[PDB]
Order: structure tokens, then C-alpha cells, then sequence
């Protein structure tokens, strides 16, 4: 969050390192949520000034692109070194840029901005705050947002009163395929989309309460 | 033009013939002369000289008597200590030294006018180490014979910091090749895996004596690193059942190389039978296969170059020759298929580090190709496990059994849990 | 007109000196080393360096003293290997664990190098450096954690 | 049994190494004794496990 100039245009935001160009500081997560701004998308344009603490397989401080969500998107590679990485277009409208960083390190960082315009060749939302508040999978079939049979991305946005902490429990929770974390889930995202702050992801039979 | 003449520094073999390398000198100048379409209107001469492959002060005398009387390139005394002192005569002469044999170039000269035509060892190190990594080992016994074979192989000694081996250093003895009391202690450790650096004459000296010894048989592996293997006398192991894993850079599947092999043992009618060798006959060694391509590899620089005239320069008042520079640029960017496949030089050094190998293994027929190293591709061991005789064991077993089992509470139901679970 | 020559201790130019004090007669002085060819026939000269066919053994003896069971011997340039050759053949014999890693390149940066050493707990090192090298190595051993009470 | 004549046995000691047969009784004479450990040293039958 010590990560610097992220905040976003109408397309690239320029995504840099904490603290550029000075240096960024010892153990850092930021996330970087690349939105890829509807019908466009980034593609990661390094600069020249580009190196980060290099070590064989990039056990240490790295940097990753993951095109898909998290987890299970196949990685380009890993980009530590002193030559500034090329190759993305990320065809994905939904990325993200994994920055780790050790205890002792070196090498003030990295800066790129977008370059995709064209388009390939859900809007289920749900805003609601207050006390409590129950969000059902009944609504999902109600809202007429989704058709039956079909990939939906519905993410339901819980807003707290002011000074207040959310716990999620479970009143009722039931998967049509158990054990099955590929086709049916429900993940926990403390925040905004990142791996970051994501307590628990449930596709078994029983539900733990965050 | 006209005689553009090369030097020469050679072994004086006091008693018997002409050296192997010396002679692979002479085969190529004669060649080049006779078969007219390399240089056609160029003709060459050599000047060859004798030394004794220690003296530096030798080696530098016949330097400056070559230089004095005009040459217009040093084709190697191929000796550590004399090597790198007629190095530096040609760097500040400015006439290039071709050099066919492996040297320890100390990190900081400051030598540009030199070729290596011998695979540089930090190029093989690596191939070696994708060898035990194929064969899928984790403890090796690397065994030298003289202090520099650690430098040959620092990046296989090196290997265990990054990846998973453990490496055993022995040595040798001085040159008392009875290397039983070592082979001995290499019984006592289980230490089936190892990896000679040593030359094809101790290189089959030892074997007579890990046959004398319990050591060549189906448990132990050797892997040697020079490139003269297949000029070793198997006949007496082809059947122990034993591995013998190496490289091997002179093109041997060729027509154009085995028919001057063929022509190579025709001008070595001088030569010294010995039945305890161990060694098969007078073969082009990849020593003086080199030679034989040091030749060629200048001799497309001087086709490039139609403008050289040999001066007679100094050393008591050295100056750099008119055309050093230019005709040094053209050796470096100069490629060949010669006998031991293509021939191109490192920018950076003037050292081959991009060399096609040929991985061969002892099998009952005697030596076999079974792979190729590639700097870019790596091993491309093939080795397909087709071509075999039958009689292969295989159980099908196929214990999975599978059950169907509705779910149905108290015998059947899903464990209930938070992690997912298969 | 001399009578003693006192050499320019270094590999490469020693040889070149060695040699033509051989064939001359006169004495060859030298105070670095210098590896000599196993089967060089040159008798005209004295070494006034350490041997490290002795030096070699006492960082050996030094190793045994302590109880070590695994050294990290760190060199900076290929000759190194030689200057330590007993002691790189140690665990042949004994039941030591030599794991040999080396300096980088002209580079005086061994931050990367120190890093991948204390996370493979390698706490005894053997440093085969210059002392100008080693200056640099224990600045570079403070700035990072590689200078507690339990490293030797 | 050994062959007729014609001491190269190797078929004889090689069907001897598939079998794992490390305990051997030789009935020949000792011209043909040293003639067998000729062909069980070039194939690798003379270590510490026959006898
Ligand atoms: C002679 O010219 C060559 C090139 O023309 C120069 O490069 C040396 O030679 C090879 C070529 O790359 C290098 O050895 C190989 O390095 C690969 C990776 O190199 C990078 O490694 C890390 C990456 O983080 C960087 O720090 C580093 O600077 C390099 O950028 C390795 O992948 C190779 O291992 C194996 O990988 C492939 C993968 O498929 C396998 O198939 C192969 O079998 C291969 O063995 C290998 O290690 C070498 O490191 C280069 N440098 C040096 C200094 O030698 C030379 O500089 C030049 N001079 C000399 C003397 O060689
Ligand atoms: C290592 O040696 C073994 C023999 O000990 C070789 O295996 C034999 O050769 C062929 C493989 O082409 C098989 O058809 C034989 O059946 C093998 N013999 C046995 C008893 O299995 C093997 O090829 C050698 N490998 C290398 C890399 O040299
Ligand atoms: C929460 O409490 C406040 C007073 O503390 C009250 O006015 C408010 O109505 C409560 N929230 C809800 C949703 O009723
Ligand atoms: C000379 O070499 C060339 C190689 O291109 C080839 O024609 C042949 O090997 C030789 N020709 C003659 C006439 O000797
Ligand atoms: C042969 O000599 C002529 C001059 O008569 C010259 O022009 C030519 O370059 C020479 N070389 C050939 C034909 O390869
Ligand atoms: C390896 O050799 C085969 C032929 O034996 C060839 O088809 C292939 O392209 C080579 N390279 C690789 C990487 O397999």
C-alpha cells in the first residue's frame, strides 16, 4: 500500500514500484490490480531503468504478470534481473502484478503503461450496507442478471457502517459438486481483489465462518 | 599473391618420427596446395620448428627467428607454459597465434590476437553436468591428474551450491599410472559413478586396472572427459557390461571426414606399433584433428584477403604489423566445417564455445553414438528404448479396482471439512 | 650485468623469467606463487612464497581442530582451486561436507552471493581472497545479518 | 556343460549372470580353467561376489 503512482488513468495508470525511483523498502506485497479498462486492456511497456535483486529462479525478490485471476494463471516467467522484460499483451480484462520483496535487498525497481486498444473477436451487482444484510443465492436466478446455464462472475460488494468490522457467517451453504474448487466456490476477499486479503476460498461441503 | 607462409612450433621427438600434430600440419598445407579450389592463385609454405614443450625461453627463440624471418601466423607450441609466452610475442607483434589445445587464460590478460580452436572447458563443464543429471545421480567422484583439471572442470565442481550431487575430488598419482591404491579406496566408499580427467593414454591405462580390480562391471559408470575415446582398444571390455559414457567432436558419419581419416593413416605409414597400449591404431586424434582445421580457418582468411604481404618484423624493436589488426578480425568471423563439424570463434574471447558434440556409450558392438550435446539445444540423447532385444518383464496390475458406491448416510457419505479434499 | 634476478611474481611473467634464468644460470628470486607444471625441468630458481602444498594442510588442521562438518570455500579467481587442492579433496577422506562457491566476476558486489549463503545455513567459510578482497567481503558481511555470534 | 571344443563359453557365462549363479564348480582340466577366466573376466564375472 506504500506503492506509489498506481493511481489509474483512463487506461494505464503506470503502474510503478513503491517508492520509484528511489528504492523500494524491505518486505512488500502490492498487488497492483491492472483493471484493463473495458474494451482495452495494458500491456506491461518497461522502461529502461528495470533491476530487481537477481538470483537463480527468482526465489528472491520477483515479479510476476499471471495472466488470469490468481493461483492457477499461467505465468510468461518469472522477471527478476537487470534487463527490462518485453512480450505481454494480456488478453485478459482481469490481471494483476505480484511484486515480492525480501529483507535485503537492492535495486529501486520498475515503471510500464499500457499499449492495447482492440477487443476481443457480468454486471451482477449487488451494493448494500447497514447492520447486517443477507445475500442469497436466490436473488441470482431473481435479479435477472444471469441466464441458466451460462459462466457467471457475480461478486457481491459488502459496505460496513463507518468504524465497524464484517463477519461473514454461514447460514446455509451447498454445492452441487463437492471438493470440486474448478466449477463451483465461494472465495472471501477481504478488500479489493487480491490474493492479498483472501481468508478462505470453500468448495467442500462445510463452510468455516471468517 | 604468392607463398604466404605460416609457422610452426612442434615437439622434438628426438628418436622416433615426426610429431602427430606435425604432421597434421604438413597434411594441410598439402592439401590446400593440391586441391586448387581453396586459394587458387595462393600458395602456401610452412616453417616449422623444434622445441622442447617446457623452456619458454625456447619456444620464444623460435618465435622471433620465425618472426625475423617472416611468417604470417603462429600455429602454437600447444603447451600451458610455452603457449602463453609466444602468446605474448604475437600480441605485440601483431601477427596472430592459432592455438589447438586447451590453456588456462588468466582473467585478466589483456591478449586479443589469439584463436583456441580446442571446445573451451567452460562450454564442456556444462556438458558433463547434463550427463549426471540425465543419468540421474546424486554422487559422483570426479578423478584428475594434475592440479589444473580442477580449472577443466569448475563448473562441475560447483554443481552442488545450486543443485542436488555430491561431488568426491580424488586425484591421480604423479604419473606412476599403478593407480591401484586409488581404485581401491573407491571400492571401499561404493563410488560407482565417476568421471576421468585425464588424456586417452592414462585414460587407458587406468582401465587395465579397473579390470585388474573388481571395477569394470555392471554397477559402475565412467564418464571421461576428453575427446579421444573412441580411439581406446575395447575389445577387452565390450562385454563386462559396463557403461562408458563420452563425447566425441570429430565428425566421424561423414564421407568427406572418414575418407581423409582414411587418407590420414595412409601417410602414417611411420608408424609405432604398441600392444600395451591399450590403444587401437594410428587414428586422427581430436589433437591433431585440430591441426588439421587450424589451417583451413586461416586459410579463409586469406582467401578473404588478397592484399597480405609477410613482413620481417623484430623483437629487440617491435613494431605491429600493417595488416594485424584486419586480418586477426577476419580469423574470429571466419566459419568452416571441418573435421571436427563447425568451426566458429567467440567474439568476446577467440575461444570455441559453440561446438556440436557427439555423446557415444560403450555398448556390446563397441562404441555407439547415443546423443548430441548443442550449447543452445542442450542433450538431444535420443535413444528412443526401441531399437532393443525382447524379453522385457512388465505387470499389468491393475489394482485400482474401481467401485461404484452411491453416497447413502451411515455407510457412505462425504467427510466433512473446510480444505478441499480428492 | 646481475647476478640474482628478482622475479615479477605473477603467473603469467614469472614463467617467461623462470625460464630464461634457467638457460643463462642466473638465480630466479621468487616471493609469490606461482603453479609450476608437474614436469617442468627447471632447477635454477627459489620460492620464497608459502607453499600451498603446506598452507593447505594447516587450513585442514584448522578445520578438525574446530569440529567442523561442512565449510563453505569461497575463491575469487580459477587459480584458487590449486592454492587449495588438499582441501578440496578432504571429503574423500575425511567426513567433511566442502561445498566450493565463488566471488563473481571484475564486480566487488557479493550481495548476491551472501544472501544464497545464509539461506543454505552455511556459517563456517573459508574466505581464499586478497586482503583488499576481504575487506570488502566483511563490510559487506555487516551490512547484511552475516554478522552475528555464531559465524566463523 | 561347457561347449564342444571351441573355448569361447561367453553364451555358457552369460545365461550364468542372468540366472544370478555366483557359486560355481568347474570339472575341466586347467588348460581349459585358464581358459574360462579369460571369458569371465572380459565379461564381469571375476569380482567379490563369485566364487
Ligand atoms: C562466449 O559467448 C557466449 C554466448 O555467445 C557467452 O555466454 C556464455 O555461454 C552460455 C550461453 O548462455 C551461458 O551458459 C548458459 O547460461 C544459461 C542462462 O544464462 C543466464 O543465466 C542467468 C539467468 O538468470 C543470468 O544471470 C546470466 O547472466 C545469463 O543471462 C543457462 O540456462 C545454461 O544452462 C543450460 O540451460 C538450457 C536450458 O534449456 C539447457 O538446454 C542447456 O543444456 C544449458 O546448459 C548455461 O548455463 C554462460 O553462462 C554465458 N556466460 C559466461 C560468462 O560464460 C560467453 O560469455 C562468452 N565467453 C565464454 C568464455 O564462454
Ligand atoms: C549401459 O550398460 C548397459 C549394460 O549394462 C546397456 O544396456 C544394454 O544394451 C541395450 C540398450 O541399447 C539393451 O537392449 C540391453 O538389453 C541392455 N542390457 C541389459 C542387461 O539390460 C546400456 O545401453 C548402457 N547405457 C549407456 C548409456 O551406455
Ligand atoms: C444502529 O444503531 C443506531 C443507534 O445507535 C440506530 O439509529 C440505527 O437505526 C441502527 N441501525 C439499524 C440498521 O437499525
Ligand atoms: C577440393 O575440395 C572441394 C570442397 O569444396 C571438393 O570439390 C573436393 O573435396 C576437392 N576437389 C578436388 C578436385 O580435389
Ligand atoms: C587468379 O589470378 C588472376 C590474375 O590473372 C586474379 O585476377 C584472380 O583473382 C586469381 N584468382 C582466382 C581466379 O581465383
Ligand atoms: C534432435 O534430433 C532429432 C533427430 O534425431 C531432431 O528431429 C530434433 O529436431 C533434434 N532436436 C530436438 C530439440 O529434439
Amino acid at each position: 500500500t506504500q506503492c506509489g503512482i498506481w493511481v489509474r488513468t483512463s487506461n494505464g495508470g503506470h503502474f510503478a514500484s513503491p517508492n520509484y525511483p528511489d528504492s523500494y523498502p524491505p518486505n512488500k506485497e502490492c498487488i497492483y490490480i491492472l483493471e484493463a479498462a473495458p474494451r482495452q486492456r495494458i500491456e506491461l511497456t518497461f522502461d529502461e531503468r528495470y533491476y530487481i535483486e537477481p538470483s537463480f529462479e527468482c526465489r528472491f525478490d520477483h515479479l510476476e504478470v499471471r495472466d488470469g485471476p490468481f493461483g492457477f494463471s499461467p505465468l510468461i516467467d518469472r522477471y527478476c534481473g537487470m534487463k527490462s522484460p518485453a512480450l505481454i499483451r494480456s488478453t485478459g480484462r482481469f490481471m494483476w502484478i505480484k511484486f515480492s520483496s525480501d529483507e535485503e535487498l537492492e535495486g529501486l525497481g520498475f515503471r510500464a503503461k499500457y499499449s492495447f486498444i482492440p477487443d476481443p473477436d457480468p454486471d451482477c451487482q449487488f451494493e448494500l450496507s447497514g447492520a447486517d444484510g443477507i445475500v442469497r443465492s436466490s436473488q441470482v436466478e431473481q435479479e435477472e442478471k444471469t441466464k441458466p446455464g451460462q459462466a457467471v462472475d457475480c461478486i457481491w460488494t459488502i459496505k460496513a457502517t463507518p468504524k465497524a468490522k464484517i463477519y461473514l457467517r454461514f447460514l446455509d451453504y451447498q454445492m452441487e459438486h463437492s471438493n470440486e474448487c474448478k466449477r463451483n466456490f465461494v472465495a472471501v476477499y477481504d478488500g479489493s481483489s487480491a490474493i492479498e486479503n483472501l481468508k478462505a476460498k470453500f468448495c467442500s461441503t462445510v463452510a468455516n465462518d471468517v | 599473391t604468392h607463398v604466404l607462409r605460416f609457422g610452426g612450433i612442434f615437439e622434438y621427438v628426438e628418436s622416433g618420427p615426426m610429431g602427430a600434430e606435425e604432421l597434421a600440419f604438413r597434411f594441410a598445407v598439402n592439401t590446400i596446395n593440391r586441391n586448387r579450389t581453396l586459394l587458387p592463385n595462393t600458395t602456401l609454405t610452412y616453417d616449422t620448428q623444434k622445441i622442447n614443450l617446457y623452456d619458454s625461453f625456447e619456444a620464444s627463440k623460435k618465435a622471433c627467428d620465425q618472426l625475423s624471418l617472416g611468417v604470417a601466423a603462429i600455429f602454437g607450441p600447444s603447451h600451458s607454459s610455452s603457449a602463453n609466452a609466444v602468446q605474448s610475442i604475437c600480441n605485440a607483434l601483431g601477427v596472430p597465434h592459432i592455438q589447438t589445445r586447451w590453456k588456462h587464460q588468466v582473467s585478466d590478460n589483456k591478449d586479443s590476437f589469439y584463436v583456441s580452436l580446442y571446445p573451451d572447458f567452460s562450454s564442456l563443464s556444462r556438458a558433463i553436468l547434463d550427463l549426471v543429471q540425465f543419468f540421474k545421480w546424486k554422487t559422483v567422484t570426479v578423478v584428475y591428474d594434475d592440479s589444473t583439471g580442477l580449472i577443466r572442470l569448475q563448473e562441475l565442481i560447483k554443481a552442488p551450491s545450486r543443485y542436488n550431487l555430491r561431488l568426491k575430488i580424488r586425484q591421480l598419482p604423479a604419473d606412476t599410472k599403478d593407480a591401484k591404491p586409488l581404485l581401491k579406496e573407491m571400492k571401499r566408499g561404493k563410488e560407482f559413478h565417476v568421471i576421468f580427467d585425464c588424456s586417452h593414454e592414462m585414460a587407458a591405462g587406468i582401465l587395465k586396472q579397473a579390470l585388474a580390480m573388481g571395477m569394470m562391471t555392471e554397477y559402475y559408470h565412467y564418464i571421461f572427459t576428453t575427446l579421444d575415446l573412441f580411439a581406446l582398444d575395447v575389445e577387452p571390455y565390450r562385454y563386462s557390461g559396463v557403461n562408458m559414457t563420452g563425447f566425441r567432436i570429430l565428425n566421424t558419419e561423414n564421407t568427406q571426414v572418414s575418407s581423409i581419416i582414411e587418407k590420414w593413416s595412409m601417410e602414417r605409414l611411420q608408424a609405432p606399433p604398441k600392444p600395451d597400449s591399450g590403444l587401437l591404431d594410428g587414428f586422427m586424434t581430436t589433437d591433431a584433428a585440430l591441426m588439421y582445421d587450424a589451417v583451413h580457418v586461416v586459410s579463409v582468411a586469406v582467401q578473404q584477403f588478397p592484399q597480405m604481404t609477410v613482413s620481417s618484423l623484430q623483437c629487440n624493436r617491435h613494431k605491429p604489423w600493417r595488416f594485424g589488426t584486419r586480418f586477426m578480425s577476419l580469423i574470429k568471423e571466419a566459419h568452416w566445417e571441418g573435421l571436427t563439424g563447425r568451426i566458429t570463434f567467440n567474439k568476446t574471447n577467440g575461444l570455441r564455445t559453440d561446438f556440436d558434440l557427439d555423446v557415444i556409450s560403450l555398448k556390446e558392438e563397441g562404441l555407439e553414438k547415443i546423443g548430441t550435446w548443442d550449447p543452445a539445444s542442450g542433450l538431444n540423447m535420443t535413444e528412443s528404448q526401441k531399437g532393443k532385444p525382447a524379453n522385457i518383464t512388465d505387470s499389468l496390475s491393475n489394482r485400482s479396482l474401481i467401485v461404484t458406491t452411491i453416497l447413502e448416510e451411515p455407510y457412505v457419505l462425504f467427510k466433512k471439512s473446510d480444505k478441499p479434499l480428492y
